[PDB]
């Protein structure tokens, strides 16, 4: 009953700080099916989280927080022990196995920092049942406030920025990109969208399937074809997986490429973020926090002459698929947050709106 | 409740509107599955008979005597007259149909009626599909007042009309019908009801019937009206229209069903605690006569757990009086024989009727003890002695009405019978 | 419209509800005088849209629509009185809005429903709903309501316990009925009320809401029947 | 919580004793991974041979005399509150059983089956989502596909010749459906 890991295929020694994770292995072969040492619903949620079936950043963090809410719900605090400290040092192996299973975004990270600051904020003289229902109500109003009035706050803020007759490109499926554009289109602006997508994920199929139903005309292409549509765009928004301290975006694979070819034709770009998507630490590039995927998803249907059929029996061929990549500061112009509009290299001023400093 | 009379009709001629024509009251229940050609329940009616220098057979309605079994041709007779109708005998018609699916219905309400009338169909083929099947279960329970109630020659063509009924009477060697003469009827035209419906009652006397013996009742109904969202004070017992066979059932009469649910450490059969039951309410088919004559049906109201009477899972339970003459052992023996055909479908092959599959080991059994089909797994059963293996310790009186069911398909079959020692 | 006036007088405690965030403060509307609008570093976040918050009035208006509201110099021990002014009057507004079914007719109904009592005994929003609770229990003072007749007289969980007690014997069911009506008789003297039955097989008997934890009374009366009279005639029990 | 399971006694075991009767390995590879507070329903003579079983957990539950199949669940109803695994006795076991329960976790579903090592059964391209099974005589009617269930799901793969094992990874919704709709029976059907 110990959490274990492996490597799979091969892992490039140029990224020795960066792990590998396979998904077609067994994740319950070590663990007997009932357990109280790691809470079972959060385990099966991590298993959801490593079957690939949740990928949207605010979606996966709300899924993890609903899960840890359900974990702190059913586990009553037993007597003859300390109240909060036992719960938090049971919560640490929990998220250890969780970021073991599929690794960490920024959202999970500062979310669990908020729950740690909450569980050390709980008064120990408060008795068990009202304290548990109190922290229950506290964290679900936290995620309620942050997520849904972040959605409608960036709606009411980025609505007054969108032109008429303009077009707009976007890349990656968050939720709040669909929220701003669909909740704008329910207020009647005048535009047309275009969704570029990439490989191996074929990611924005989510977004294209959404916007054909929402009633907005769309276009669809992949990043070899990027600069062909780049003259036409007049403004571009962009969802993000992880904000940084020096005005950066750590997100899906080809984010900074469209940032660079968007500065290269001088179309200004805005991104949409919020409070709990920036870490405290910061980096120069992605090669110290970027994981890998299954190599063997790459494929073509060009007959049965698939060039990547017998890969790993060759040793002079490596599959090195970055999934979670960084963007420089002074090519993305601004971010859009819950406070309004602030420029990109001014983003660490929200670091001390903590105690109004 | 003096004499019962039982019309017995096999497959495919119609037993709904002809029950309406000559008996008056038709059978109906809820989620009934009432008929497709003939019925599948006991077709019972409530009758008070009177004859006033009139050969006709009237109902307790005292003005006319006709029916509604045909739309066009009405021959009719002298019906009678008014004036607070009288009562010759406490008689009431009953029916026992002839599919092979109603073994509960066809085996529980057949030994308890008194007179029998076997019917010949008129909507079937040139071979006889079920003529030797649906009184052969009534062979072992040994009724006496049995008649060929000749029914249909109306739509019957002339090539299969006037001689083949003798071939049916010769084909029924498994049916006690050689001492059954013919008083004919008509299911459609119901011609001349004053002689046609006369000697089905007038020729038939009382059966051999015991007046003051033990009421050893096998019950035919246990029904109840306690749907979700019900009343408050429906404390009753078996709300039944109950045909009795023996024993006078007065007010304060005693009657016991000894096992019911089998007693503690359920491998014995009896503990000396009798089941006390005072039947006061008794509905004599239009009236509340608390003094029940044997043989005939009466509307029985007992006083037991009302929870136990909603779905009648108690088809043929032995309720007997004091003086517990039934047997106490769990190793059931019978003196059986076999059904010679394997019939129920008509063909010209003689191939499914090849043999009689006996008892075995590691092989199932089921047989309607009265109308109770229990079984279990067997150990070592010999060739020509019937040792029925069961699971219910029941102090039943005599299982002289049994039908050895046997699976070949979705439906079971008929392969055996037997008389208890 | 709910109240008789249009604006409350000098130093009246106000239940109030914000709509949107202004520049000076927040555009705070006010439902309790039919939606009149007034005024009161990440303060500007829209955590407060559509939620009732206790406040007190500040200055003196006559007609000019002065709606300002000091959240600071109010006292929270009087805020429960403001919440009583809110919730009782909100039940009044709801039920009295469902009184009408098809404007100034409704307002003249409102001045002739609660303001009759509050011009006879002068209690602003406390004795109105409680006097209505009196009136649905005693409409004697509603006889003064010389209105049309059809508007006058218009003004969970219970512990469904279940223990099936029944016997097969006629003397058995006789003792069942005797001790069940005797348990009703014993329930009469000690007076737990409202033990009835709506299902003849079981005892679907209702441990009602008169003390909300009075399962002990129906329980020990039931268990006294269980131990006393019936169950020497095979009283065998499931849940 | 996950901490319970059950095995039905009769299918749809007194005389058959191979080395032992039908309980060799199902309790092994049910209890070689966890499951040490289980509730087994039983039925009599077979209820009292539970010392040479040498299992680290045995909890037997008897019943009435001649019973069906959903009534077993309906009488063990008042004490079960969480994830439930119901088995049968028509089983060999030759598979690491963690995979069926982990896929049942992996969709957060309510149902499961085992169809591996007359007979028709369908499932989609991923091999995971089903419609219904077809047998030899109840389907005297030929085969009926609903409209929308084939309008959305593109293909279906009917399987020919494997065997059932009557496993049901399962949870509280359908057992509440069984206790409220009591007259609905035939767990295999």
């Amino acid at each position: 009953q110990v959490p274990t890991r492996k490597d799979y295929g091969s892992k490039v020694s140029l990224f020795s700080h960066l792990p590998q994770y396979s998904r077609q292995n067994s994740l319950t072969q070590f663990m007997s099916i009932p357990s109280s040492v790691i809470h079972p619903a959060m385990v099966r949620l991590g298993l959801q989280y490593s079957q690939g079936l949740v990928s949207g950043s605010n979606a996966r963090c709300i899924a993890l927080l609903r899960a840890l809410q359900q974990v702190i719900q059913d586990y009553t605090t037993p007597p003859n022990e300390e109240l909060s400290r036992d719960l938090v040092n049971k919560l640490k192996p929990y998220m250890s196995f969780l970021t073991q299973c599929r690794p960490l975004s920024a959202s999970m990270h500062n979310a669990i920092k908020f729950l740690n600051k909450e569980i050390t904020s709980v008064g120990s003289s408060k008795r068990e049942e009202e304290a548990k229902s109190e922290l229950r109500a506290a964290i679900d109003r936290y995620v309620q406030e942050k997520i849904v009035l972040a959605a409608q706050a960036i709606s009411r803020f980025a609505y007054q920025k969108i032109s008429n007759g303009d077009v707009i490109l976007v890349y990656g499926c968050s939720s709040l990109v669909s929220r701003i554009l669909q909740e704008a289109w329910t207020e009647g602006r005048r535009f047309r969208v275009v969704v570029v997508d990439s490989r191996p994920w074929l990611e924005g199929r989510h977004t294209l399937r959404s916007l054909v139903h929402a009633g907005v005309p769309a276009s669809y292409l992949l990043i070899p074809a990027a600069s062909y549509v780049l003259p036409e765009v007049s403004k571009v928004l962009l969802g993000a997986h992880a904000l940084l301290a020096n005005g950066s975006v750590m997100s899906r694979v080809g984010t900074a490429q469209l940032a660079l070819v968007a500065r290269a034709h001088n179309v200004p770009v805005l991104v949409c973020c919020e409070t709990y998507k920036f870490c405290e630490r910061v980096q120069t590039d992605a090669f110290v926090s970027n994981e890998l995927d299954d190599p063997d998803d790459l494929q073509c249907k060009r007959g049965e002459h698939v060039a990547l059929a017998n890969w790993q029996n060759h040793a002079s061929l490596r599959l090195l698929n970055l999934v979670y990549d960084v963007t420089p500061p002074e090519l993305v112009d601004l971010v859009i947050t819950e406070l309004g509009m602030i420029p990109c290299s001014s983003v660490p001023v929200v670091l001390r709106v903590k105690s109004s400093d | 409740a003096t004499i019962n009379i039982g019309t017995i009709g096999h497959v495919a001629h119609g037993k709904s509107t002809v029950v309406k024509a000559i008996s008056g009251v038709h059978t109906v229940r809820f989620k009934n599955e009432l008929e497709r050609n003939i019925t599948i329940k006991l077709g019972y009616a409530n009758a008070k008979i009177y004859k006033l220098d009139d050969p006709s057979c009237p109902r307790p309605e005292c003005y006319r005597s006709c029916g509604s079994s045909t739309p066009d041709e009405f021959p009719t007779d002298i019906p009678g007259t008014k004036g607070n109708f009288k009562l010759v005998r406490h008689v009431s018609f009953v029916d026992c149909p002839g599919h092979d699916i109603l073994m509960a219905t066809m085996l529980n309400g057949a030994a308890v009626m008194d007179a029998a009338l076997l019917l010949i169909a008129g909507n079937e083929s040139c071979p006889q599909p079920q003529t030797s099947e649906h009184l052969a279960a009534i062979e072992i329970m040994k009724l006496k007042h049995i008649l060929i109630l000749q029914n249909k020659i109306d739509l019957v063509k002339e090539s299969q009309a006037k001689e083949q009924y003798e071939q049916i009477l010769a084909f029924v060697q498994g049916t006690v019908a050689e001492g059954a003469p013919i008083i004919p009827i008509s299911a459609q035209l119901k011609y001349n009801i004053e002689v046609v419906c006369e000697y089905i009652v007038k020729k038939i006397p009382v059966p051999p019937r015991d007046f003051t013996s033990e009421p050893r009742l096998i019950v035919i109904r246990s029904f109840d009206v306690n749907k979700p969202g019900c009343e408050v004070d429906d404390l009753k017992g078996g709300v039944a229209g109950g045909s009795i066979l023996k024993g006078v059932l007065k007010v304060g009469q005693e009657i016991e069903v000894r096992p019911g649910i089998v007693s503690k450490d359920s491998e014995g059969k009896l503990m000396c605690k009798p089941i006390f039951s005072k039947i006061v309410s008794l509905f004599a088919e239009h009236n509340d006569l608390q003094y029940a004559a044997p043989g005939g049906l009466i509307g029985v109201g007992t006083k037991i757990d009302p929870t136990l009477c909603r779905a009648d899972r108690m088809v043929g339970q032995v309720l007997g009086a004091v003086g517990a003459l039934p047997e106490i052992f769990t190793e059931l023996e019978i003196s059986y024989f076999l059904l010679r055909r394997l019939l129920g479908v008509r063909t010209e092959g003689d191939k499914k009727a090849a043999k009689v599959q006996k008892l075995s080991k590691n092989e199932v059994l089921m047989v309607n003890i009265g109308s109770l089909s229990t079984g279990g797994r067997v150990s070592a059963v010999k060739a020509d002695l019937g040792k029925i293996v069961l699971t219910n310790p029941v102090c039943t009186e005599v299982g002289e009405k049994i039908a050895l069911s046997r699976r070949v398909e979705k439906h079971w079959r008929l392969i055996g019978w037997g008389q208890i020692r | 419209r709910f109240y008789q006036h249009k604006f409350p007088e000098v130093e009246d405690v106000v239940m109030v509800n914000v709509r949107s965030i202004a520049e000076m403060g927040a555009y705070v509307s006010l439902l309790e005088y039919n939606n009149i609008e007034g005024m009161i570093r990440s303060i500007n976040k829209l955590i407060r849209i559509g939620r009732n918050e206790c406040v007190v009035v500040i200055r003196v208006d006559k007609e000019k629509g002065y709606i300002d509201l000091s959240k600071r110099r109010v006292s929270p021990e009087e805020a429960i009185k403001c919440e009583d002014k809110f919730t009782k009057s909100k039940t009044v507004y709801s039920i009295l809005r469902h009184v009408a079914e098809v404007d100034e007719q409704l307002e003249s109904l409102f001045q002739r429903t609660a303001w009759v009592f509050d011009d006879k005994y002068k209690r602003p929003g406390y004795g109105a709903y409680d006097a209505f609770k009196h009136a649905v229990s005693d409409p004697s003072i509603l006889d003064s309501l010389d209105l049309n007749e059809d508007e006058r007289e218009v003004l969970a969980v219970k512990i469904r316990a279940d223990i099936e007690v029944a016997c097969y014997g006629y003397e058995g069911i006789d003792a069942v009925k005797e001790a069940l009506r005797a348990g009703l008789n014993c329930s009469t003297e000690n007076m737990p009320i409202k033990i009835n039955l709506i299902a003849p097989p079981r005892y679907v008997m209702t441990t009602t809401t008169l003390e909300r934890t009075e399962g002990l009374s129906v329980l020990s009366q039931a268990m006294a029947v269980i131990k006393e009279k019936i169950e020497e005639k095979r009283g065998v029990f499931n849940v | 919580m996950e901490f319970q399971a059950v095995v039905m006694a009769v299918g749809g075991p007194l005389l058959p004793v191979g080395n032992k009767p039908l309980i060799w390995y199902p309790l092994n590879l049910l209890e070689r991974v966890g499951f040490e507070e289980v509730i087994v329903v039983t039925t009599k003579a077979l209820c009292a041979e539970f010392k040479m079983k040498m299992k680290p957990d045995i909890v037997c539950i008897p019943d009435d005399a001649d019973m069906g199949t959903a009534d077993s669940l309906r009488y063990i109803y008042p004490k079960l509150k969480t994830d439930v695994l119901v088995l049968s006795c028509d089983l060999i076991t030759d598979v690491a059983l963690h995979e069926v329960v982990d896929l049942f976790r992996a969709y957060d579903a309510s149902l499961a089956m085992l169809m591996r090592k007359r007979d028709f059964i369908g499932v989609d391209s991923t091999g995971k989502r089903l419609l219904f099974m077809a047998n030899e005589a109840d389907l005297d009617e030929e085969l009926v596909i609903k409209g929308s269930i084939l309008q959305k799901h593109p293909r279906i793969r009917f399987h020919t010749g494997l065997v059932d094992a009557h496993l049901y990874c399962l949870k509280k919704y359908i057992v509440d459906f069984l206790m409220e709709n009591g007259s609905i029976t035939s767990i295999r059907s």
